[PDB]
DNA sequence: CAGGATGTATATATCTGACACGTGCCTGGAGACTAGGGAGTAATCCCCTTGGCGGTTAAAACGCGGGGGACAGCGCGTACGTGCGTTTAAGCGGTGCTAGAGCTGTCTACGACCAATTGAGCGGCCTCGGCACCGGGATTCTCCAGGATGTTTACGT
DNA sequence: ACGTAAACATCCTGGAGAATCCCGGTGCCGAGGCCGCTCAATTGGTCGTAGACAGCTCTAGCACCGCTTAAACGCACGTACGCGCTGTCCCCCGCGTTTTAACCGCCAAGGGGATTACTCCCTAGTCTCCAGGCACGTGTCAGATATATACATCCTG
């Protein structure tokens, strides 16, 4: 996925999510 | 001028009052002797003037038992 | 104060020493062991 | 007069190019400016500290990637050297 | 004309939304006091430098360059004010 | 009779209002008098841009937001719910700040 | 004379002022000279930069019905980003707000 | 027999190990993982002596400097035991784990 | 190879306690042992990562104490004594 | 004519002229002042002074008449501002400064 | 029997003997020195070249270098540094 | 343990308009096209530092076992922090109004770049002695458990 | 009401390791003298940055007045805090006993670094042209407000 029109491939498919630990 | 001393004690003092001098407050208020008393703001001597210590109006003054 | 024989004066007087802050262990306890303590002192 | 070099319109031109339906204001786009410029300031302190490294009074291609590598982080860093290297390939592919 | 009493400026009611904005359920009533020190910490940290870029400046007046600058040399750089 | 709200609960709907909006919190001209006021010991009459004092304020409020995301964590770290000053000083200390 | 010019962003393939990035290196004194593949590389960097950075920003400002980029979907996009919240871990954005969470155990049980 | 309190030597380990200065991890093992580690970067790479040293003792700084904040968290909890979420607070709060 | 035991377990449970004993913790938890080998690897990644990128950036084939120091420098941990 | 050092002339022991050589070659600035290295030598100086003598102090407290890193640490950790200027450092050998946490020492 | 090295390590001795006449600095210390003097050369360099970049200028002159050491050390120290700093320029006015 | 009511939110449709978005002008900055010359590029070699080998052997790691101090859970009392109603002190805004001071163009001149000379300040190279390590004894210093003197119930009347 | 005994309760203390003081032998490494050399101080020119100065104007500070709004105050009230009690259980401190880190020595050689010749990429400089900044002018299509409703919580047999 990601891309987009004149961006075709490059990017970061599926980026890591922030953690925010919980205590 | 008021300062506060942590007990909290509040005791009135002058700029130019010696800590020996404060510390007698705290005996007739709390009845315990200054000898027995290590006062902190460091710990501060008797001999020394507040002024000396730079302390003002509404200082934080901390009290430890010996 | 501070000296140095060949550095006299100049330098710093009277550096203030490191916080060393403290967990919490300010001697605080309940007013009725308080005022048990001023019957001791 | 007085004019102010901005990255203003490069920013909004990429913006066209990756999604050629939407706007951007003009605090976003303050905002994408200033990260654009200090993004540029590390990457190029960066690389002048690799280039004092070596005893070199030259600033090339290679140290400027391999700070940006030591910058960005993971994927990143992995995605945009590659993106930079072909930046490269095809400059002195045509002049 | 001199100014006092300033620090009392910063409301209760303004440091709750704060600590809600922040993430909390329940404020202690001693809150209240030691964050305004902890903001006047700060903002003392934050000033120095920005007069001191000023002074240096030539100029008697503290621009907002000074001051996101000011801010970038204490590690927290704001994006917004044309860095 | 009259409709009560169980404490704990109204600070939730709180919370997610204040974390969903994104202005300001502080009130401006407070904060400015206050920010005359302290830069005034270091020169004596100084001048500040409309946008020097809004950048001190937004420098102001993220970063006592930070700490208070750092203070909760302390504060539910003591397996409790409401904050400390004693939390805010070990937030501070742990961040470098008054080490 | 000489030719038609063209830019040397064209030459790069890119909308991003190589020749101004170039212009900022030698005036910035950073080393006593700059390779011609230095700015190339580095408004290619700085261009997939902004470029991941406005789609992820886009695509939360779009989520939220809102097709006007506002500094408020600037920090949904990147904090929201693992690798981009540790690239700006020390940055703060003006009128950005905050991320909407909070703590399990402060949530109410069953 | 002779039985010293449980929780006093602990206060003479304390103070035997702040007051001296030497390294607390065996250096050969410490190295071998540092070239473990470093294997998977790049392999087939050779470590200077001084290289390693000042990998270890800056190894050993941080986690030195970590459990001071480790043991900050333990006792703010009202406790004396360090547990690793003390640790990972303490990280989380350092900036390092988020 | 030395991909056996991950020469992780060289860092023992002594070790740590001395550590941490400098560190001036009266107590230590037996979960510990693991947190912290863990927390080690991660913080010798983090810094060998550099070095190693530094090292690689020089042309040269041995890291020397000058790229760790320089990369500890760049992460935020400057270290006296062995150059700079 | 005879030639003096700029150092003797500034009154300084710190290279003035090394300091002066570093600040052209090290890429700061198009031109430098003149005193610019001064100024950076007599800090430098000033600082190093300060705090060669709280080493020199700590290790007048621990019997002994050559300065060890461990020295250095403990002058350097002992000071407030100096501790603050150097709050991300970590000096070779120097290991830390002996303190315990209040709850863990026996109350009496 | 080439490549010589610079160090501060001459300098450092000298002050050191200007402060403590008869206390000597072994070679780790001395490194250490060594190196704390490089960092903080470096700090105050670095900052005083961004901060003469600040107002467009491009003359490191003394008054960057007193403004960014102003503004580096903390507290008092930088107060005593920056007199220090001027006592020498001064003295680079009365000798020419 | 399922029904009802509420002040909280969801959506819809209007204005309403500051405001990103085209659109010329043109100018300062970028590009094209020459020489010029050091900085980097290759190739060689020389220590040499780095890795790897093999015996002690003793220090440190490892395993085991009793137990005691700490961790954790549950319970009870309270004070203090929250939610809500009522002023009210003050934020916010809208509009003149002044002058300090930020920008900007000019002249000049003085401080810095640089080049050729010259000497000495500092770097490396041995070199000697003395300061710090280490070994061990005697010495105090800490820390432990234990018999011993107070103390306020908890039973009795 | 009221006797004495009883478990706790803690200053006092004997004795078993632990940390110091001192004494002494011994290396290994600072401090220093020495030779040299490369680099900093002299002196001269030239030249362009930055002080000043003068002017223009941006806007920062100041004020006034309505309005309306969050702040301040009080007040029930519940609920989270903090202390206490108890019951596990799991690190602790030693005691054997297994392991291997550290040391010392030897050896092979990979490559870090210094030298030397080359070449070609970056800079300086002219000249010319055009992309981006600025000022106009928008026509808007993104931002509020007036309503229609679902519903999470706190009552109910």
């Amino acid at each position: 996925l990601r891309g987009g029109l004149g961006w075709e491939s490059s990017l970061r498919q599926r980026p890591m999510p922030r953690l925010t630990f919980q205590a | 001028m008021q300062i506060f001393v942590k007990k909290t004690i509040t005791l009135e003092v002058e700029p130019s009052d010696t800590i020996e001098n404060v510390k007698a407050k705290i005996q007739d208020k709390e009845g315990i002797p200054p000898d027995q008393q290590r006062l902190i703001f460091k710990q501060l001597e008797d001999g020394r003037t507040l002024s000396d210590y730079n302390i003002q109006k509404e200082s934080t003054l901390h009290l430890v038992l010996r | 104060l501070r000296g140095g024989l060949g550095w006299e004066s100049s330098l710093r007087q009277r550096p203030m020493p490191r916080l060393t802050f403290q967990a919490g262990d300010p001697y605080y306890i309940s007013k009725r062991k308080r005022d048990e303590w001023l019957a001791r002192w | 007069k007085t004019r102010k070099e901005s990255y203003a319109i490069y920013v909004y031109k990429v913006l066209k190019q990756v999604h050629p339906d939407t706007g951007i204001s003009s605090k976003a786009m303050s905002i994408m400016n200033s990260f654009v410029n200090d993004v540029f300031e590390r990457i190029a302190g960066e690389a002048s500290r690799l280039a004092h490294y070596n005893k070199r009074s030259t600033i090339t291609s290679r140290e400027i990637q391999t700070a940006v590598r030591l910058l960005l982080p993971g994927e990143l860093a992995k995605h945009a050297v590659s993106e930079g290297t072909k930046a490269v390939t095809k400059y002195t592919s045509a002049k | 004309k001199v100014l006092r009493d300033n620090i009392q400026g910063i409301t209760k009611p303004a440091i709750r939304r704060l600590a809600r904005r922040g993430g909390v359920k329940r404020i202690s009533g001693l809150i209240y006091e030691e964050t305004r020190g902890v903001l006047k910490v700060f903002l003392e940290n934050v000033i120095r430098d920005a007069v001191t870029y000023t002074e240096h400046a030539k100029r008697k007046t503290v621009t907002a360059m000074d001051v996101v600058y000011a801010l970038k040399r204490q590690g927290r750089t704001l994006y917004g004010f044309g860095g | 009779k009259p409709h009560r709200y169980r404490p704990g609960t109204v600070a939730l709907r709180e919370i997610r209002r204040y974390q969903k909006s994104t202005e300001l919190l502080i009130r401006k001209l407070p904060f400015q008098r206050l920010v005359r006021e302290i830069a005034q010991d270091f020169k004596t009459d100084l001048r500040f841009q409309r946008s020097a004092v809004m950048a001190l304020q937004e420098a102001s409020e993220a970063y006592l937001v930070a700490l208070f995301e750092d203070t909760n964590l302390c504060a539910i770290h003591a397996k409790r719910v409401t904050i400390m000053p004693k939390d805010i000083q070990l937030a501070r200390r742990i961040r470098g700040e008054r080490a | 004379t000489r030719a038609k010019a063209k830019t040397r962003s064209s030459r790069a393939g890119l909308q991003f002022p190589v020749g101004r990035v170039h212009r900022l290196l030698r005036k910035g004194n950073y080393a006593e000279r700059v390779g011609a593949g230095a700015p190339v590389y580095l408004a290619a960097v700085l261009e997939y930069l902004t470029a991941e950075i406005l789609e992820l920003a886009g695509n939360a400002a779009r989520d939220n019905k809102k097709t006007r980029i506002i500094p408020r979907h600037l920090q949904l996009a990147v904090r929201n980003d693992e690798e981009l919240n540790k690239l700006l871990g020390r940055v703060t954005i003006a009128q950005g707000g905050v991320l909407p969470n909070i703590q399990s155990v402060l949530l109410p049980k069953c």
